[PDB]
RNA sequence: CGCUGAAAGCAUCUAAGCGGGAAGCCCGCCCCAAGAUGAGGCCUCCCACGGCAGCCGGUAAGGACCCGGGAAGACCA
RNA sequence: CGAUGUCGGCUCGUCGCAUCCUGGGGCUGAAGAAGGUCCCAAGGGUUGGGCUGUUCGCCCAUUAAAGCGGCACGCGAGCUG
RNA sequence: AAGUCUGGGCUAAGUGGUAAAGGAUGUGGCGCCGCGAAGACAGCCAGCUGGUCGAGUGGCGCCGCGCCGAAAAUGAUCGGGGCUUAAGCCCAGCGCCGAAGCUGCGGGUCUGGG
């Protein structure tokens, strides 16, 4: 998981969503999933 | 002529539901009762408010997400002994004290201020050991 | 839970497979129930349980007045065991068989007036290099004008033993009940003489 | 683009009975109720039943898909049933009943048993094939889960517990 | 860290 | 980290709801504790005194004083 | 400035967490083992020596680890000097 | 001490009740195009075209209010309790409370006119 201040799509497969108050980003591969913080 | 000053009358008993009803929005009603700013023979030196039992404050409602925010505070005077209880689980182990430390803010602080919570005597749970008094049941 | 009342005796080591095993045997039985505490009396649920004969010549009409109600002889100590609840009227040490492991409660040797060093294991000051009247002193007791105060529950010299001390998961070696005692394993708060209360272990 | 005003077939025979805030779906299979958003209007028409929305609101649209495909769900429950399939792969890797219960031994020190909960039912085929089975389909999916859990696809082998319908894709080792 | 004493040492 | 699942025919751990999950948090262990003036509870004992919610006087059950001591202790307890 | 005693050590702690270890995680250019990097977490723990007044630092031998800070650069009506 | 006052609206963070670049399918309200009953977007059956679904769908910008970014040392807290169609925020009202200011009544002293 990467957390950031600057969370963002990163390829066409990425998908922001908000979950619990907070936004992340999730995707088919591993290394994009983002939280933002 | 020299303003009206109450001898010492008989004080009513009172009792109430708290079930379903809001944690501020009731204990703001019970200290004015308790106060006794009811009645127009007020007199802020003295102990002349009314006795107010309540039932039902396992049943008190409260709004927003104050059920799992809403912290509860005491220190003990020892290092590291700040103890935090959220509403959840105040109700969970001592309901009744989630509405008694409710109206004990709002009542003034001082000798009469203390003396005026001992007025006030709630429960959990619909049934109350007050029928001596026989309380006249009121609808806030 | 189970339990029962007794003084400590003393203690010795004794031969177990070719082990020395240090001992402290225990003069626990018997103990006649004399009052049981009740869910719908008390709120609870216990047995007070009584120990060591009293001369009567003693025992005042109150006390009298307690132990007949229960038809009891006149007993010297009088004490409660915790959610235990004997089929009997007499509680005895068979109750505990050995290899049981037990928790042993006493009232600690008392140290009086205790410095810091021997109450809270203090290092104390040198010995030596300059060292002023401080050799055993507890040194600071805080800061400066934050906080400005001392803490509540500073270890500071004051009074030390014959406090309640359990001391827990000790070993039943033995059991004699043709003589009430009871050996267990260790050590025992407490002086020879002192009564201690012996309860199954709490420990898993 | 929408499912909460998409009508339910109900087959013969279940049937749903509507109560405030909930709604009881019996079959073949059980039984099994169904809690509502006493905003929302379950509505019992011939041989299917319809869910109506009060507003066009945020709230609102959001419960709607929600609750009809709840009572869809429930209503394949009681009538088919439920199922999902587990593929064990790994060589000493299997499985077996056990009474009611599955085991599994899938590489540890020792075997895991699985205790089946109220309205789950196991099945081993093969020793490479578990069915869990049940008429609450979100129970039958966290069982599963449950199941896959114990032992996880490894990502470098084929190797451990996989969902039927699960893509083996793997990254190379050293 | 060493920084210049303020204050004389206390003299009788 | 998931199950079920819309808004958004797909997808989504969430917006309804439900699981899993830390030496950490609440209980559990040990010790203090009803001055907890919110001063609690049980067992047992005394008792229905003479004089003009008060006073004085003798008692009840009980307590203290004094004394012999004490792995209790600075005195006190 | 009709006085707020000043570095370092000792003794005694206590808090913070931007976490050194232990516990729990995600990603890994994660085969395993062992690392990296970020997240959660302050309950406990965080050794003995050589040199220097030293704080610090370097070095020896270890260790799960040998954490960084606040408390008048915590603490001289507590000691040292 | 005096309104749990009235009417319209936003906010779901206890935001209100302590901060920045910057990030975001948070929410509400404007605006602009792209596409589509010559059948679009999604899903399912093929090769940006096809087929049944039968509707809306995708991108850009602006406005309000919120979200993250947000770590520090004794015990916490918006002054407290407590507050969620409000006891918060925006717009518009009526009424009250409130000072040794203003008024009423009485008194003093100086100054000025009688
Ligand atoms: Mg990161
Ligand atoms: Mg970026
Ligand atoms: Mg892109
Ligand atoms: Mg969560
Ligand atoms: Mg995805
Ligand atoms: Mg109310
Ligand atoms: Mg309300
Ligand atoms: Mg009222
Ligand atoms: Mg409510
Ligand atoms: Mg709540
Ligand atoms: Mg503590
Ligand atoms: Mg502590
Ligand atoms: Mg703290
Ligand atoms: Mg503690
Ligand atoms: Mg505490
Ligand atoms: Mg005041
Ligand atoms: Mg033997
Ligand atoms: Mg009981
Ligand atoms: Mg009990
Ligand atoms: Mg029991
Ligand atoms: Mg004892
Ligand atoms: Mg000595
Ligand atoms: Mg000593
Ligand atoms: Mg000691
Ligand atoms: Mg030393
Ligand atoms: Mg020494
Ligand atoms: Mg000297
Ligand atoms: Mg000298
Ligand atoms: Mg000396
Ligand atoms: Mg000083
Ligand atoms: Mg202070
Ligand atoms: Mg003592
Ligand atoms: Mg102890
Ligand atoms: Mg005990
Ligand atoms: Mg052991
Ligand atoms: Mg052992
Ligand atoms: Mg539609
Ligand atoms: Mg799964
Ligand atoms: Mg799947
Ligand atoms: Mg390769
Ligand atoms: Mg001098
Ligand atoms: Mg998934
Ligand atoms: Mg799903
Ligand atoms: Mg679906
Ligand atoms: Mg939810
Ligand atoms: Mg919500
Ligand atoms: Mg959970
Ligand atoms: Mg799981
Ligand atoms: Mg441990
Ligand atoms: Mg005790
Ligand atoms: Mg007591
Ligand atoms: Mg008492
Ligand atoms: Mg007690
Ligand atoms: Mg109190
Ligand atoms: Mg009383
Ligand atoms: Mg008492
Ligand atoms: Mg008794
Ligand atoms: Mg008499
Ligand atoms: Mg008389
Ligand atoms: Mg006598
Ligand atoms: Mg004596
Ligand atoms: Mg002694
Ligand atoms: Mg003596
Ligand atoms: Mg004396
Ligand atoms: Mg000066
Ligand atoms: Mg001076
Ligand atoms: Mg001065
Ligand atoms: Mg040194
Ligand atoms: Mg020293
Ligand atoms: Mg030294
Ligand atoms: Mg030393
Ligand atoms: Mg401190
Ligand atoms: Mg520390
Ligand atoms: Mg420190
Ligand atoms: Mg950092
Ligand atoms: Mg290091
Ligand atoms: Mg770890
Ligand atoms: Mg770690
Ligand atoms: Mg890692
Ligand atoms: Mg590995
Ligand atoms: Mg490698
Ligand atoms: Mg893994
Ligand atoms: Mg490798
Ligand atoms: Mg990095
Ligand atoms: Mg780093
Ligand atoms: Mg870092
Ligand atoms: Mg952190
Ligand atoms: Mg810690
Ligand atoms: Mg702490
Ligand atoms: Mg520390
Ligand atoms: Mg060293
Ligand atoms: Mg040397
Ligand atoms: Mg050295
Ligand atoms: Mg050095
Ligand atoms: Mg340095
Ligand atoms: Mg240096
Ligand atoms: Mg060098
Ligand atoms: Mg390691
Ligand atoms: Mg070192
Ligand atoms: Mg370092
Ligand atoms: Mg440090
Ligand atoms: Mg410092
Ligand atoms: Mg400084
Ligand atoms: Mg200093
Ligand atoms: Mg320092
Ligand atoms: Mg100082
Ligand atoms: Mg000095
Ligand atoms: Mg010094
Ligand atoms: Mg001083
Ligand atoms: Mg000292
Ligand atoms: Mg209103
Ligand atoms: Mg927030
Ligand atoms: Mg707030
Ligand atoms: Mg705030
Ligand atoms: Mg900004
Ligand atoms: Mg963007
Ligand atoms: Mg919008
Ligand atoms: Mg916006
Ligand atoms: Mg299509
Ligand atoms: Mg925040
Ligand atoms: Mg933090
Ligand atoms: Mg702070
Ligand atoms: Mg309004
Ligand atoms: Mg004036
Ligand atoms: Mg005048
Ligand atoms: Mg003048
Ligand atoms: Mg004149
Ligand atoms: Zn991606």
């Amino acid at each position: 998981m990467k957390v950031r201040a600057s969370v963002k799509r990163i390829c066409d497969k990425c998908k922001v969503i908000r979950r619990h108050g907070r936004v992340y980003v999730i995707c088919e591969n591993p290394k994009h999933k983002q939280r933002q913080g | 002529m020299k303003t009206y000053v109450p001898k010492q009358v008989e004080p009513r008993w009172v009792l109430i539901d708290a079930e379903g009803k809001t944690l501020g929005r009731l204990a703001t009603k019970i200290a004015t009762l308790l106060r006794g700013k009811h009645r127009p023979d007020w007199t802020p030196n003295v102990a002349m408010g009314d006795f107010v039992v309540v039932v039902n404050a396992d049943k008190i409602r409260v709004t927003g997400k104050k059920l799992e925010q809403k912290i509860y505070t005491r220190y003990s005077g020892y290092p590291g002994g700040l103890k935090k209880i959220p509403l959840e689980k105040m109700l969970a182990t001592h309901p009744e004290r989630v509405l008694e430390h409710a109206v004990k803010g709002m009542l003034p602080k001082g000798p009469l201020g203390r003396r005026l919570f001992k007025r006030l005597k709630v429960y959990a749970g619909p049934d109350h050991p007050h029928q001596a008094q026989r309380p006249e049941k009121l609808e806030v | 839970m189970k339990g029962i009342l007794g003084v400590k005796v003393g203690m010795t080591r004794i031969f177990r497979d070719d082990r020395a095993v240090p001992v402290t045997v225990i003069l626990a039985g018997p103990c006649p129930v004399v009052q049981r505490r009740t869910p719908e009396k008390d709120g609870y649920t216990a047995v007070q349980l009584g120990f060591l004969p009293q001369n009567p010549k003693r025992v005042n009409r109150p006390l009298k007045g307690h132990f007949a109600k229960a038809g009891v002889e006149p007993v010297r100590i009088l004490r409660e065991i915790r959610d235990f609840n004997p089929e009997g009227d007499t509680v005895t040490v068979e109750i505990f068989k050995p290899g049981e492991r037990v928790d042993v409660t006493g009232t600690s040797k008392g140290r009086g007036f205790a410095g810091v060093m021997k109450r809270w294991n203090f290092a104390g000051g040198p010995d030596s290099h300059g060292a002023h009247k401080i050799h055993r002193h507890p040194g600071s007791i805080g800061n400066r004008k934050t906080p400005g105060r001392v803490y509540k529950g500073k270890k500071m010299a004051g009074h030390y033993g014959a406090e309640r001390v359990t001391v827990m998961n000790l070993e039943v070696v033995d059991v004699i009940p043709e003589e009430n005692l009871l050996l267990v394993k260790g050590a025992v708060p407490g002086p020879n003489g002192g009564l201690v209360i012996v309860r199954e272990t709490k420990k898993a | 683009s929408r499912i909460g005003r998409l009508p339910i077939p109900v087959p013969k025979g279940v049937s749903v009975e509507v109560a405030p805030g909930r709604v009881k779906v019996k079959g073949p299979k059980g039984e099994l109720e169904v809690p509502v958003s006493p905003e929302m209007r379950v509505v019992v028409e011939e041989g299917v039943v319809r869910v109506e929305r009060p507003s066009d609101e945020r709230r609102h649209k959001s419960l709607h898909g929600l609750t009809r495909t709840l009572i869809a769900n429930a209503v394949k429950g009681v009538s088919e049933g439920y199922s999902k399939e587990l593929l064990i792969k790994g060589i000493g890797y299997r499985a077996r009943l056990v009474g009611r219960a599955l085991e599994l031994t899938v590489g540890f020190s020792h075997p895991v048993v699985v205790e089946p909960p109220e309205g789950i039912t196991f099945e081993v085929p093969e020793p490479t094939r578990v069915r869990v089975s049940g008429i609450d389909k979100q129970k039958v999916g966290q069982v599963a889960a449950n199941i896959r859990a114990i032992r996880k696809p490894s990502a470098y082998h084929e190797k451990g517990i996989y969902y039927a319908g699960e893509p083996v894709r793997l990254k190379p080792g050293k | 860290v060493d920084k210049p004493d303020y204050r004389p040492r206390p003299r009788p």
